[PDB]
């Protein structure tokens, strides 16, 4: 994205001298609902499913908010030994259909 | 004849009815019914690990023998039929073994009578043919209609196959074949370790059937014992 920055050069003696210091001020409030920037193209969440003290499930949600482009992601998970995992129960679903990973 | 078939039909019907209900998933996860060495979910986990290129024994979840892997590799689709077949098999083996044993018992008890080694007033302790008629059918019914066995069957626990192997060991022993007896005892020891303790009773029964005396200064006893032990260990 094209971004504009204001630069304060502290080595310039026009900016900072012995007789005058620097205090920068900035006016900003939460913008109205309209004119707010769009959400990023990628974000994710993680949670635990079930109840009790015997069995459960670990779930992750991945979002693609781009209008027309698909892109790949690489996912890394580490789990302690006490939570024993069953790999024949692993499922990946997009839009109600099964998604087959290229590498695992 | 008809009673045994009727018992089998009722047992199979109850198992088939319970396989289709909404309690199968609840039953399959009881800690009283499955173990780290019996669960069906560990079977499917090991089979999946083999298809991911990982050794099934490189983790901490799968503790089954390779023969189970082979069998269920070829029969994963027909799983629910296998357990019904195995339960019927163990029931039938017990039935026929008990028939033969009762014959031996009555014949042995009858032989003592003429050697008059029993006390004068001991009657109503004597076995009679009318009371031993329905013992085998009962034995089959007690195995098949026990709630423990039905629970084990619906959960698809591996313990059923072990029970079948033990029952076949008993059947082959009472029928008098030592080679098959040693084979089945070896297959039972391969699956679980503890059945090796049943070596002594079967050897004693075989020796008694041969009419060989059991003494420290006997020759037939030692030869028979050596042959039986060699067959078992080789198996
Ligand atoms: C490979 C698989 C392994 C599986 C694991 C299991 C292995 C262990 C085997 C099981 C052993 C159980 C019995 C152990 C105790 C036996 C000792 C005993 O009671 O002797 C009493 C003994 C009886 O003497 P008796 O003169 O006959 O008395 C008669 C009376 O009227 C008394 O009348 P009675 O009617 O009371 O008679 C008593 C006795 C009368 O019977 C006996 O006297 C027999 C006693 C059996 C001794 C067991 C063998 C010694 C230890 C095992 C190691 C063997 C070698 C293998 C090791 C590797 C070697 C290469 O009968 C019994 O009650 C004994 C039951 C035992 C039968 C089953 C045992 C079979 C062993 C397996 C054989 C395998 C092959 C061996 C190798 C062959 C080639 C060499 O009295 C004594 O004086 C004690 C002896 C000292
Ligand atoms: C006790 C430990 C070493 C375990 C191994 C058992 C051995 C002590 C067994 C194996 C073979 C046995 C022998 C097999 C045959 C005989 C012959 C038996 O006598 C006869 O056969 C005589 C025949 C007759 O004249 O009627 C006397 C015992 C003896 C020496 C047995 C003594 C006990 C032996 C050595
Ligand atoms: C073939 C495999 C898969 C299963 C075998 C099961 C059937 C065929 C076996 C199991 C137990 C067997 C029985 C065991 C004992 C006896 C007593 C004997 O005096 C006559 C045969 C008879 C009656 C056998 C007939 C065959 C039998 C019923
Ligand atoms: C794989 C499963 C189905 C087992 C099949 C039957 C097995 C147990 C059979 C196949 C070959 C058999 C062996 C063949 C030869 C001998 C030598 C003999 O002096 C003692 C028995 C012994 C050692 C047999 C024991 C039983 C045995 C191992
Ligand atoms: C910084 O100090 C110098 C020297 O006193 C002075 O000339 C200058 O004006 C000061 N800062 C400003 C206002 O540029």
């Amino acid at each position: 994205t094209r971004k504009t920055y204001a630069i304060y050069d502290l080595l310039d003696t026009a900016m900072i001298n012995n007789s005058r210091n620097l205090n920068i001020q900035l006016k900003w409030k939460r913008p109205p609902e309209n004119e707010a920037p769009p959400v990023p193209f990628l974000h994710a969440q993680r949670y635990v499913s079930g109840y009790g003290l015997q069995k459960g499930e670990l779930s992750t949600l991945l979002y693609n908010t781009h209008p027309y482009r698909a892109f790949p992601v690489l996912l890394l998970d580490t789990v302690p030994w006490y939570l024993r995992l069953y790999v024949h129960t692993l499922t990946i679903t997009s839009k109600g259909k099964e998604n087959k990973p290229s590498y695992i | 004849a008809a009673p045994l078939v009727l018992v089998l039909v009722v047992a199979v019907t109850v198992r088939a009815a319970l396989f289709r209900s909404s309690l199968a998933e609840f039953i399959s996860e009881r800690v009283e019914v499955v173990s780290p060495l019996s669960s069906w979910k560990r079977v499917v986990e090991g089979l999946s690990l083999l298809d991911l290129g990982v050794s099934p024994y490189s983790g901490a979840v799968f503790h089954e023998t390779p023969l189970i892997i082979y069998l269920f590799h070829f029969l994963i689709d027909y799983a629910e039929l296998v357990f019904m077949i195995t339960d019927a098999l163990t029931a039938i083996a017990l039935y026929f073994a008990i028939q033969d044993f009762n014959k031996v018992v009555f014949k042995k008890q009858k032989l003592l009578l003429e050697l008059d080694q029993y006390a004068p007033d001991v009657a109503e302790l004597i076995r009679t043919p009318m009371e031993m008629r329905y013992i085998p059918l009962k034995v089959a019914l007690f195995y098949l209609l026990n709630p423990y066995t039905i629970l084990s069957c619906v959960a698809k626990s591996t313990c059923a196959i072990n029970n079948t192997l033990i029952a076949f060991f008993i059947l082959t022993t009472i029928k008098g074949s030592a080679f098959l007896s040693a084979i089945f005892l070896a297959l039972a020891t391969y699956q679980s370790l503890y059945p090796l303790t049943l070596f002594v009773p079967g050897l004693l029964y075989l020796l008694q059937r041969q009419y060989i005396p059991v003494k420290m200064k006997s020759k037939a006893f030692w030869i028979f014992s050596w042959e039986y032990a060699m067959m078992y260990v080789g198996s």
